[PDB]
């Protein structure tokens, strides 16, 4: 069953998409504390 | 989050697979032009002392040139093993292993083949390549005349790729007889190579005897006939006994003069026991002082000092004698015999020449060259030729060379590619096209065609003629049995096995991690 | 600040502190970077990796214990995974790549639970209870193979051998490697099939030739040659004999001298002449004690002076010089001899016995190595490996070393499992079933441990180019329809997902440690809150 | 001897070459993943201002990325030339031009062919490829029904690679009706694209009439029924007197009070000449002062100011009138009529909307997206689609796309390659395999095996069926006539012509002299 | 003509040109020292 069909090459985009999701979720974590009536203000 | 420290280079992606394959391309292209008798030598620029080294062998070129690429270090290690095991073919292993990565690069990129699939493709391909050489091997050891003649044709092939290709006809008999003198011995440390600067390159000869660079100490005559040679390894110069805790307690210097005189009495008593053998010549590997040397003057015994221990084994095999210490017992000790011993001079340095020795188990080769670079090349050229001929006495199977052996293996590879089917057919056929590169590069260094000339050799084998080969002199297809181009079977298996195993190394590396240098 | 410097600890600005959610996110991503490295080398379709040492030496291996050992890291969380695979290689020696993937899988499922507001201790408490439920479930599924005789017992050793030989370089010769690895334990083992001594098997590598030249040699392989090589290389025994009467001596050949510093004062010529005769009488006496004992080859630890070169040559006594002290222990075990401290204690009963002593030419020059063979079954088995590359000769050592670690674990009674991902799938559904009965706050804890066990079968489908979703769904549906736990992932594509027909066998003690090392390590990592890292 | 100077990098012979080949591979691999409907978009981050751009166009990627390789700029310029003349297929030109060098790299290496000989192979191969592509074209515009349907199939093929590929089914009518309303005139100045945040991509609707964002005067009402629209080139501003070049000489301020009043009456008389037209709406090119604005309130005239240079011609053609300057003669410059001038609001910025005009010669496209990264691509996605649809009006020859056009052209190459004697025949066959690299990448980006799809497509065309093609949805061979994939002949002709000429230039470079940068 | 072998490498013939120039420059320095009319060289 293996050794046939095709083999995945240039796997860097698989890592680039992971690096983009992790970096985007890190920004969403700081704003998450401001959600709802119990949220807090962010001083910048 | 970076788990690795500072200054840590790592490639987890396409940059790694690209750097691994391209790294082997620069290594393969460097030794590519050195393959074949029409190849050219390479120059090495040393970073210290400004010592230039010119060698055609790929083992020295790869080890001298610094390479920081791990993909390059794999091809360097297999060249050092090929030099230390068989003694020849270090360039053919590096080129063949590099071409296996060339055909494997297009399968992963273009054909989209799994890396292990290419590796598993070479597994079934190498089985047909090694079995093809077995049926093509001929054992001539049944006849001593045909076996000795084959040793000459093998030497002509090895010496062709070096600078000796012009005089290789005269040097083929010198390398053939030198192995016949060993009587099946595979040790090359028993043959001494003395390099002499100046004169014609064709003046290199092989004497029967042992040529020693050392000379007699003071009064010993240069030429003497019917001289028995004796070898003593140990002490005999100001004997310290054994333990270092011995001292002389002296009340008055009158007794001290008798204690030192007793040391000279031990010297005279030991030399007196040597004269009981009836020898005209005595040899010590340790240097001999002036007092023990003068004792041989009245006895008519020659004296030789400062002999190297690796030359003692070479000297013991030429004289056919036995190393003798503890002279108290003459019976169990054996001495060597020599017909005539003359001190000659080659160049500025006088030499000690032996002639008419009983045992021929060792010899000494003298070389002549215009420059020291040609001398260093002449020694390495014979070291590669004498190594193959030494292993031929053990394994007597031989295989025709000159592009013939590479194309015969590719015939069996294409047959097994049909029964495998799958996607391995592209990997198995890639091994067959990789075997085409070795005879192709032979024509590239000679300025020939790399397509039509190779096609003539390929179409001739499929017609039922297995004796066809490539002729670089006339640039056409000629018979290898008539031209006398043949190599050892151990060299054929070593190149295929080392390249197949080395190709399975870099194809298994997805990630390259480089620690901070120290 | 109030205007005065406030320093609690020396190197204030040098050290940093991490706390809160950011401290947990950095610990999970540190394990994900190590996981994705190991997940590529997991399984027989995996790939090796180059390890560059600061001294220039390179190492190519897929072993998680060797890769992380020479790996220079910074974050301490990734350094905890280094000793994780080291803990797997030191004791069991198998599954070093599986403990890293399983541990990071527990941390990946724990990060999702932390974001939901679950206390980290409640996460660790759920993994500890789920670890014992998976081990107790797999223990009931396996069967005892000890009822078979010694003829069938050798087959089970060949089954688990070929499994550990895969995934590593030079895997085409695994057929012969599996035969040679089992015969080493067949020769060296207890009669009760228990507590076999692993130290009696030595791993000696040699660089040259080809891999097809690897064969089993029972005896001692030394790097030192015969002293004064005027003697024949291959030593042959006498026509009739009890043996070769090998002699081992830790004392060099010298005239007797006090260990303390001594001063020998010669006050007269007569006292000096007596030392001359006293000198030669000792070298004549030492060589006669060996001849009267019938010994032939003499082994010296410190060597001997050139005086005895021709003395031992007259009596045809082979001799070696500068033998290491550790090798002397290896010699007496093979020939069943006894080390003789001095000639006064030399007897014929302390002499070793081996079949033949000879040396091989190996390559062109290289070095001279001595080889000893045995005429029957002995307690010494030395592994002989050849290769065309220095990297192949190296990796093949630890490749067969880990293969011997799997065989010695099968010596333990009543522990066997079948590999190929069939063990993790069987233990995964048993944990997910308990989550529905318990419910409560720990219901999500068993779900994270069940999804972590399925990562190993899904990782095998990535290296083989399969669909992890379609492969895992088939294994889960098979265990629900039938109770057979032998169905697993096939990376070789030979069909017949049953492990019984594919012969793949793994030790249970190896798979049991993978869950224990992964669960108990994540319990400590989740407890880390303040991270203080000093500057280098 | 160094004639050039210090810090001058130069490569000769084998050093010069392989720098252009690897330079083309590095450029070709960047746009290799962007080819096809399943291709992946590339993000470009600037070194300054922290500006990011998401674009699927191979031309815009090479312009932003700095490249110091002289050979890399060859593939960058041809991407701009392809973007200037057509605007679509710039990715295929860079890939096809790179594949010509990848095949020619092995021609000089394996087959040992002179670089100029390879150039002669492409000249004979490109001549036969254009003849086979021309005969495969189908005539268009002979029927107004088939002409409109073919434009829908072209928009679906171009937008397939764009991020619009999900909503391109509804966008096929959006881009088609904009070209039909041009009445044969080909320009993109008449098409406006407005970016709006919010909503979803499919919320983009076609604009009936012409929509341009402006603002009504202070006292002017928003909705006027049956308003007359006029565009004035001249601006209402302080004119000095007439010729400029003057200043008032005031002896007494008694005449100065009436002097400023005279300037107020000049602009008042100019509006009186404008009021003779009876227009309810006025448009000026530049800012209007508050003084003339009050005269429009009592006369019921709308005012539009700060009109862009492009907005003058866009509005004049939709209404049908022409720009008025002197205003003297009322009979000239007949003006159109607009049904609804009422302004609407899209988002937080109100947009002035027109409906029921005389001519649709100018168009406006409203686009809605979540982020500007999508809106930046949404403008460039339609800009490439409208460019091909606009060139289809003047050029009616179209061919079948979807990997079928490259395979048909390669069929005629292998037919004439058998009749070409010499070593240049190998370069002809290399051009045929280079055309097969474009459909090969189409399968790689879609996750399907390329060896299976290309082999089934190549053998099916030699059987006489030229309608076969690649279907990436089902992963099999399907008909292009049923799937509705049609591309213009000018598109495919510009790809083959530009790629063949670009590869010819780099094969002619045996030396590269890099001067010291400033 | 077009069937000739380009050999892909013009470097081997260019390296020998740089080696001959430097070799002849050394032999031309001692050229003035040859014969009874030669001149001494102080090093």
């Amino acid at each position: 069953v293996p050794s046939n069909a095709t083999f995945k090459n240039k796997e860097k985009p698989q890592e680039v998409r992971k690096a983009n999701i992790i970096a985007a979720r890190s920004v969403a974590d700081a704003i998450r504390t401001s959600l709802g009536p119990k949220g807090m203000d962010k001083m910048i | 989050v970076q788990i690795f420290g500072d200054q840590v280079t790592e490639e987890r992606a396409e940059n790694a697979r690209l750097s691994a394959f391209v790294g082997a391309i620069a290594v393969g292209d460097l030794v590519k032009s050195t393959l074949g008798p029409k190849g050219m030598d390479k120059l090495l620029q040393s970073a210290s002392s400004n010592t230039c080294m010119v060698t055609n062998d790929g083992a020295t070129i790869l080890k001298s040139i610094p390479l920081d690429n791990p993909a390059a270090k794999v091809l360097v290690n297999i060249s050092k093993v090929q030099d230390d095991e068989v003694g020849d073919g270090t360039t053919s292993v590096t080129v063949l292993s590099a071409e296996l990565l060339r055909e494997a690069e297009k399968l992963i990129d273009q054909s989209k083949i799994h890396p292990q699939t290419i590796i598993e493709g070479y597994r079934l391909a190498s089985a047909a390549a090694l079995d093809a050489l077995t049926k093509a091997a001929v054992d001539n050891s049944h006849d001593k005349t045909m076996f000795r003649e084959d040793l000459i044709h093998i030497a002509k092939t090895t010496l062709s790729s070096k600078i000796l290709s012009q005089d290789k006809d005269h040097f083929a008999e010198l390398a053939t007889n030198a192995i016949l003198r060993l009587k099946g011995s595979t040790n090359l440390e028993h043959i001494q190579i003395i390099k002499i600067l100046g004169g014609k390159l064709s003046d290199s000869f092989l004497d029967e005897g042992f040529i020693l660079a050392k000379k007699f100490g003071n009064n010993q005559p240069k030429r003497i006939e019917n001289a028995k040679i004796l070898i003593a390894n140990t002490t005999l110069d100001t004997d310290k006994v054994k333990i270092f805790g011995t001292k002389f307690k002296v009340d008055s210097t009158a007794k001290l003069a008798q204690l030192e005189k007793a040391e000279r009495e031990k010297m005279k008593n030991k030399i007196a026991k040597i004269s009981k053998f009836g020898i005209n010549t005595f040899i010590n590997r340790q240097l001999i002082y002036d007092y023990p040397e003068q004792l041989f003057t009245d006895l008519g015994i020659n004296s030789i000092e400062h002999a190297d221990f690796e030359g003692v084994e070479r000297l013991a095999l030429v004289t056919g004698g036995e190393v003798v210490s503890t002279f108290d017992e003459p019976s169990k000790c054996k001495l060597g015999e020599c017909d005539v011993i003359e001190e000659i001079m080659l160049g500025e340095q006088p030499f000690l020449k032996f002639s008419g020795c009983k045992a021929g188990e060792a010899c000494t080769i003298v070389l002549r060259g215009a420059t020291d670079q040609t001398l260093d090349e002449a020694e390495r050229s014979l070291h590669d030729a004498l190594s193959v001929l030494s292993q031929t006495t053990k394994e007597t199977r031989t295989v025709l060379g000159g592009g013939c052996a590479e194309m015969v293996m590719s015939k069996a590879v294409d047959t097994e590619a049909q029964n495998i089917d799958g996607k391995k057919s592209l990997a198995v056929e890639a091994f067959a096209r990789a075997l085409r590169q070795l005879p192709t590069i032979l024509a590239d260094n000679a300025g020939f065609d790399s397509s039509e000339l190779v096609s003539k050799l390929r179409s001739s084998i499929y017609n039922g003629i297995s004796t066809s080969g490539l002729d670089l002199n006339n640039g056409t297809i000629a018979d290898m049995r008539q031209l006398g181009i043949v190599e050892s079977y151990k060299l054929k298996r070593a190149v295929v096995s080392s390249a197949s195993e080395a190709a399975e190394v870099l194809l298994r590396v997805d990630n390259i991690i480089r620690a901070r240098p120290r | 600040e109030m205007g005065r410097p406030f320093i609690i600890v020396k190197d204030q600005g040098n050290k940093k502190r991490q706390h809160g959610l950011e401290a947990k996110k950095s610990h999970i991503l540190a394990a994900r970077s190590v996981a994705s490295i190991i997940k590529t080398s997991l399984g027989p379709r995996g790939l090796d990796k180059i390890l560059i040492s600061p001294d220039g030496e390179i190492t190519i291996t897929n072993d998680g214990a060797t890769i992380l050992s020479q790996m220079e890291l910074d974050n301490e969380i990734a350094k905890l995974l280094v000793q994780l695979s080291k803990s797997q290689d030191d004791e069991i020696g198998d599954g070093t790549t599986g403990v890293v993937v399983l541990a990071s899988a527990l941390l990946d499922q724990a990060l999702e639970l932390i974001q939901k507001g679950i206390h980290p201790i409640k996460i660790a408490n759920g993994f500890d209870e789920a670890a014992k439920l998976a081990i107790s479930k797999l223990e009931e599924t396996c069967d005892d193979i000890s009822a078979s005789n010694d003829e069938l017992f050798r087959d089970f050793l060949l089954r688990a051998a070929k499994t550990s030989l895969g995934s590593k370089i030079v895997s085409k010769d695994h057929d012969r490697f599996a035969e040679m690895a089992v015969e080493a334990v067949i020769n060296v083992m207890d009669k009760d099939r228990k507590d076999v001594d692993f130290d009696l098997i030595k791993m000696q590598g040699r660089v040259g030739g080809s891999i097809s030249d690897s064969k089993l040699i029972n005896g001692v392989i030394l790097d030192k040659d015969f002293s004064h090589p005027q003697m024949p290389k291959c030593v042959l025994p006498k026509e009739g004999s009890d043996g070769v009467k090998l002699a081992i001596l830790t004392c060099p050949f010298e005239p007797p001298k006090p260990k303390t510093k001594h001063k020998l004062d010669i006050s007269s010529v007569e006292e000096y002449q007596k030392l001359q005769t006293y000198e030669q009488d000792k070298f004549k006496e030492m060589i006669d004690d060996v001849k009267k004992a019938g010994a032939d080859v003499v082994i010296c630890q410190w060597g001997f002076d050139d005086e005895a070169n021709h003395l031992l040559l007259q009596n045809d006594l082979p001799a070696v010089r500068w033998v290491g002290g550790q090798e002397l222990e290896h010699i007496a075990i093979s020939t069943n001899g006894r080390i003789v401290p001095r000639f006064q204690d030399l007897s014929k009963d302390k002499l070793g016995t081996c079949s033949r002593i000879y040396e091989q030419e190996f390559g062109t020059t290289k070095d001279r190595m001595l080889i000893i063979e045995q005429s029957k079954e002995t307690k010494t088995v030395t592994c002989f490996v050849r290769g065309s590359n220095k990297m192949i000769v190296d990796e093949a050592e630890r490749a067969l070393h880990d293969s011997l670690c799997v065989v010695r674990n099968l010596v333990k009674d009543s522990r066997v499992v079948y590999g190929g991902g069939a063990a993790e799938v069987t233990m995964s559904l048993a944990v997910s079933e308990e989550a529905d009965k318990q419910r409560g706050i720990d219901q999500y804890a068993f779900r994270g441990f069940a999804q972590a066990l399925d990562t190993i079968p899904m990782t095998l489908a990535e290296n083989s180019g399969l669909d992890p979703i379609g492969t895992l769904s088939t294994l889960k549906s098979k265990q629900l329809k039938e109770k057979i736990s032998n169905i697993g992932v096939d990376c070789l594509g030979y069909g017949s997902n049953d492990m019984k027909e594919l012969f793949v066998v793994d030790p249970f003690i190896g798979k049991k440690q993978q869950i224990l090392l992964a669960t108990q390590l994540c319990r400590m990592i989740l407890k880390i809150d303040n991270v203080i890292i000093s500057g280098k």
